[PDB]
């Protein structure tokens, strides 16, 4: 009686997002612009033959611009647009999961040409399956409901049922079909084309600097925030204008950004944690030990700052630009090892004493040694089989291979990174005077940049690649074309 | 397993 | 109080879909006719004595139209019909449930010859359990009123109970027994001629050119759609003419469905290529060993559309016709192992270097490997010995062997791909010039016609079958016959 | 609410005692309920207390509510039926009042017989929360006024479920639900007089008689229902009128069997002609076996059309028994191996088909070594199997004992398979014949095979006549016992 | 019904708990005053055209004050603060969880500028799997629908979204995504330069000895307590206080 | 039901 | 499978 | 892999 309503919200506020606000992903903007244009020109798709699409869905990563084109949709489109969660459906009770996906459905329908939209629909659309425990019982219950509203006899036309996900395997083939969800758009982390016209939406704020101009520097930013998604582009934006406002400045630095990207990668900076001159004798040394081996292998990441203060969970802190590429190769991930192993390696070759600094170094050498070998194909004794390797928060039940396969894989870890370990070994022994050179300074000046380590070092002796339009240039492009077809041309 | 309780209402 | 309501609407709307929009399913369509031509000419069923069957169930994979064969009832039969939804039954209190099952069919019997229809059944179905779960009890005694009120006192005659799920095996088999669902029908995925004639139904609101017969036209699209279903055909019609008024064209032209194919089975194709020339120039020759392999094996699937334009969650996608077979050999298994392997394979010829973008390829390789071994029999030294894999979404809880078996498998299945491997890099080698011309190609490009491939290689070497009419030539008979029994003829 | 939603039904209801016709034993025990009603002396003159009612029990599809049918027609007294689920309501207090009307219904009309279908609805194992002390004391009211019969002279109360093992056992005390009649499914001297009832209506072919057919009916169905069997006489005339037919003919009863246990044939489906000789060669190797095995299950229609989950089928007439030796199992499994080997011997090439045919391998030989005392070399023990669908949850012996099981069941499987392997390469030109019949006709029948190979070799049973002659009584016999002289 | 809402208490009266109270955060203390300088000074902020960020997430061992550094963002600031546990959502029953998100959410508004601390939320913050267990999915639907009411349609602004854990790393990669904790900041234990200044906190209420300098005293309790937490620095200045009555 | 002992599909 | 690919990092 | 670090 009382519970059971959908408590959905046609939302009456005219949302300020357009689908100028989203950038990096034309390929699903284009897909969901469709749905507008179908609610302004029925004419045009009509004289062909084509019935409007059901609905969407839209998976992808955390922070890849899904709730935001669908804020979008609900700007330009001038019908109105009903929210609900997942989670909304499920209270308590028996039935009542069902009983409120046909009050929505109720609402929806009652306005002629609404869009609809289920955020995070993991909660309902899981996966139906056989006799198990009866919290399984209500929630299959409210999915059936929720199939038989999408494609049935109580199915109107012109009802647009969108919908974002970040978890899209678990979800129901019955779902996921032709009918239900006709469109299914992957939104991925957006790329250096399509990070730097996400700076330019969120440049387009900002008090900058009479000197920068708003389209040079999103070119630049997007060369210096590697791998980073579309809400973290929102983030070093905000936070720069945050540091440029703990200084009293006037308008925004572009040395307001580097400390922004250093901010959300390292964690905060503690100054004043102080440690003992034998302890900071010993981080200096390790990580000399990252700079060093950084310095001097091909295949690592070109390194931007090397820092002594303690920096969050962490004494030292190392930062670096990872290379956007989406191929490693055996080579390319050995340096990477070679690189993280280096800091073990330093204080070993200086004090013989070995610290319980490179915990965290370890963890990231042990998860690169397993996924060369179960996950991916690098390996003879294994072979090119590939396993389902379990995650940090994935409690493994069992091992999906025997036993003398698990013997087998433990082995060739071993195997691994004690050759990772011998390649750095012979690395800071040969460059034993260079780690030491890096470190002294350490002691001295906390911090060290790029360029005072090429006043110690010389300029690194391999070629690398630091701005965005060398980046770019092998395409032949130099921007993300935002080109509408000329049947979208009301935008 | 989490319950699911089938209200029986009162008077 | 006044929670006893079916909420079944009676249908009172003129649904506008015939039989004639039901293509594909013929022989369910026929046990559907009979419950109509039943109610419309009882003389030829009662003068042999022929009582009226009680019910059906509609089972079947989802997106199969038998909701939509439900639907073609609706619009023919000229009795009254409901329709109500397996999960509406069940509320937050005691008594609903049973006593909404008993207002269904009291509703039922004022409209005396009736048909109502249960859609996702499995809501109310499941089967009994003993003495458990609280939540479990309510949905037992709304089954048992379902029981009692289709077979047992009371039970009227001149009521069809037409009732559609997806998992049937889940069901009681209290309904499963005759008496109360009469039939049970297998709404299956048609195969290409009954492909062919969803195509025809669906073609025919669509404009297309001067050219393009929507006869010929539907022919030449279930050849390009393997192992679809009734809603896959329903999308590649629509899609297809929003990309041609995406364009602003005045027909649909053949390749508008193309692009509509390609888009659901990959997915969205990113305009801005973002790869560097390195990179771009590994995937070009990792996509030329997918498409040199598979075009030099036989039973490997022709091939479409050779592309290492970014699309979906891929960096090049190969765009096979998969053989629609229902018997896989023992050779036909190796090459697609030989040819899902031939892309890494390429790449170590040319570079040496092994990548991490064979990632996918490789748990293709590995599930096609055990379930040879475990799942079938096709290894001779575990034996004739068949099991159930978990699948990619079930959790492996416990392996249903020992250990000393699961040692046996896991040597094998490096000896099978090992010798799936050989034999790839053993066809690559000395086709390495062919290889070259295949992914220099790509580099210009960007995608692959068939025909390119002629030009380039020559016509393959294997009695390769791509067209409608030389798929069915088997059967002799080009068509699927919509042809009526005698007793059927009022239609 | 409280009201009762029963129905004092008086209607005359088609449903007479020459309408069950093979529940015979458990026929008598409600012809001694009416007795019981219309006769309080002859059960007084020992001192016995006249039984309350019993619980109808058995399979579904079984006659337990068409036994309480016929009650109603037959006995000249009054009848009230319900479910078991009509009495839990919204309200608190409603479900234990029902109950009083219910029962208060059958005393305006008193002697009553009084059913109640699916009763587990209400007797379960009591318990807790408020949802579950409500059917706890809608029980305890069934209780009270059961017991509470002391002052009337006649109410019998029947009952009926397919689950008696989730029934209070508070109902099963005496003065209460004292007998459980156990209505199960029959044998096929009961199953042919089920056959009679559903031949009555139906306007067969003139050459066939309503006795030689529900006898040859019996035969080719076994282990059906009582439900099952009005299906096949109600399809079989759906199947007659599809084509215009003047009357139902013997191929027509043939055919709903066959759709039954089969599933759709379908003939639209699409096969390509290497496709279809892969599955001939291989339906062919499981006729072959089961023809020249001598525990194996007599062959009784090999079809290649297609029916829903499946490319082909071959039914079978599998021998309805209660005791597997060591042989009669190694025979069927000689027998579900004998498809795959007959792909080998033909093509040399192994097809992905045979997978459910070597799942039948696998769940036999572990149940045959496992669970029970097959196997010397593992011994004489049994353990509880986890059933297949089901999760594992950890095994009750030791790694040691699952490497000596896995070892002996691939033993198992390679002797079962090496019979078959030297079974169909000495006859290998008769599975060449009984498989290119299929290439041209696609279905199969038994005489079809005898035409083909000649009599089976072995003292088969497949007549109904040589199934009966077990006992000597020849055919299942209507009688009454002497105190039960009005019936 | 009782089991739904959300039994967040509300603290709208004044806090007396101010920055000048907790000791040994000096770095940390200048990332969550940011929150409490937005909401007096706005105008310096939107010059250049900045916006507050959405939540700041605690991360750190027990005890070392986050609840006493989150109580000095509302009491300076005058807002409301409002106090949840992440162990106050897991009701036995199924989709009470997200019933009262919901109804935490709705309380964080009704009290529009506030500042909203939940505490422990690696409780509902575990990061979401497959069929792992019975009773798992029920915190993943209590995660989904903080993930909703933090960054999604009907998410309001003037919302300081704290949040104090423990183990940051089994939390899900959706919740440390910029836009709903926008601040990672982590607290660790304090060293010896942190928690002398700790005791000077807690000595001041204190009636010492004529010979014993605050000054003096602090530097040296903090020598005879090595790695304490910061809650237990306040007991031995509590204890002592009961020792010595 | 009884013995019914197909040839599943595989595709 | 009806299309092979070459996957991300 | 964007910083690497001397935990505590
Ligand atoms: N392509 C983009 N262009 C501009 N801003 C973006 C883009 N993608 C993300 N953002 C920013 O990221 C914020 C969060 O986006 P949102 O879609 O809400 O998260 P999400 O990508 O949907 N992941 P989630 O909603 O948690 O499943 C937005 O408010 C924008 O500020
Ligand atoms: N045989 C068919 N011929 C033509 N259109 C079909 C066919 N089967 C499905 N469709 C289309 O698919 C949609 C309905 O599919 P339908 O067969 O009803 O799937 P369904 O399984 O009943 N839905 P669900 O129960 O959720 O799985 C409509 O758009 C139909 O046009
Ligand atoms: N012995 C029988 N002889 C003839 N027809 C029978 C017989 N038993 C059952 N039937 C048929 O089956 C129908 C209903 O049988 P029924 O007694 O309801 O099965 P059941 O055992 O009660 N299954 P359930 O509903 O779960 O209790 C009758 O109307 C007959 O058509
Ligand atoms: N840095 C500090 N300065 C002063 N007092 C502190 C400090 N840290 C903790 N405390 C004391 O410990 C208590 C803080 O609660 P705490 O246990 O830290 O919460 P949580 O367990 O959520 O971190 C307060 O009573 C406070 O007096
Ligand atoms: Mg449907
Ligand atoms: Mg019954
Ligand atoms: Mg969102
Ligand atoms: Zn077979
Ligand atoms: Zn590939
Ligand atoms: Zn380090």
């Amino acid at each position: 009686f009382s519970v059971g309503e959908t408590t959905a919200k046609v939302l009456k506020d005219e949302i300020d997002v357009k689908f100028k606000d989203v950038a990096g992903c034309e390929e699903a903007k284009l897909e969901i612009m469709e749905f507008v244009n179908f609610l302004k020109n029925p004419k045009q798709y009509q004289d062909l033959g084509a019935k409007i699409p059901k609905g969407a869905i839209l998976t992808g990563p955390p922070g890849t611009g899904k709730t935001l084109l669908a804020k979008a949709t609900a700007g330009e489109a001038n019908v109105p647009f009903i929210t609900v969660s997942g989670s909304e459906f499920l209270e308590m009770f028996v039935g009542v999961g069902p009983a409120r996906v046909r009050d929505l459905f109720a609402l929806a329908r009652k306005n002629a040409p609404c869009i609809l939209f289920i955020d995070q629909i993991d909660a309902v659309g899981r996966k139906r399956g056989r006799g198990n425990f009866g919290g399984q019982s209500e929630q299959e219950n409210t999915l059936n409901q929720l199939l038989v509203e999408m494609d049935g006899f109580n199915t109107t036309t012109n009802v647009v049922i969108l919908a974002g996900t970040n978890r899209p395997d678990i979800l129901d083939p019955a779902l996921l079909r032709p009918g239900r969800f006709d469109r299914q758009i992957f939104i991925g982390p957006p790329d250096i084309k399509g990070r730097a016209s996400i700076f330019k939406v969120h440049l387009r704020p900002l008090k900058l600097d009479s000197t920068l101009e708003k389209d040079k520097l999103a070119r630049k930013l997007a060369s210096l925030t590697p791998g980073f998604s579309g809400a973290d582009v929102a983030n070093v934006c905000n936070e720069a204008a945050l540091i440029a406002a703990r200084h009293l400045s006037d308008s925004i630095n572009q040395k307001h950004f580097e400390q922004a990207i250093e901010r959300v990668i390292g964690g905060l900076e503690k100054k004043t944690q102080v440690l003992q001159p034998e302890e900071k004798k010993t981080v200096a040394y390790h990580q000399a030990g990252h700079a060093v081996a950084g310095w001097y292998l091909e295949h690592a990441d070109p390194l931007l700052k090397v820092s002594i203060i303690p920096r969050g969970k962490g004494l030292g802190y190392a930062q670096y630009l990872p290379k956007e590429q989406y191929l490693y190769t055996k080579e390319q991930l050995l340096d990477r090892m070679c690189m993280t192993l280096g800091g073990r390696v330093s204080e070993e070759i200086f004090f013989g004493r070995i610290t319980t600094g490179a915990q965290d170094d370890l963890r990231k050498v042990t998860q690169s040694a397993y996924a060369q070998i179960v996950q991916f194909g690098m390996n003879e004794k294994v072979g090119q089989i590939s396993f389902d390797l379990p995650r940090q928060g994935d409690m493994v039940l069992e091992k999906p291979y025997s036993e003398a396969t698990a013997r087998l894989i433990d082995d060739e870890v071993r195997i691994l990174i004690n050759d990772a370990y011998k390649r750095t070994v012979a690395l800071l022994t040969e460059k034993k005077a260079d780690v030491e050179k890096v470190a002294l300074l350490l002691l001295e000046k906390e911090v060290l940049d790029k360029n005072d380590m090429v006043e110690l070092l010389g300029p690194r002796p391999f070629a690398e690649k630091s701005t965005y339009e060398e980046f770019v240039e092998g395409t032949g492009s130099l921007d993300e074309d935002t080109s509408l077809p000329e049947g979208l041309k009301d935008w | 397993a989490a319950a699911a309780a089938a209200a029986a209402a009162a008077a």
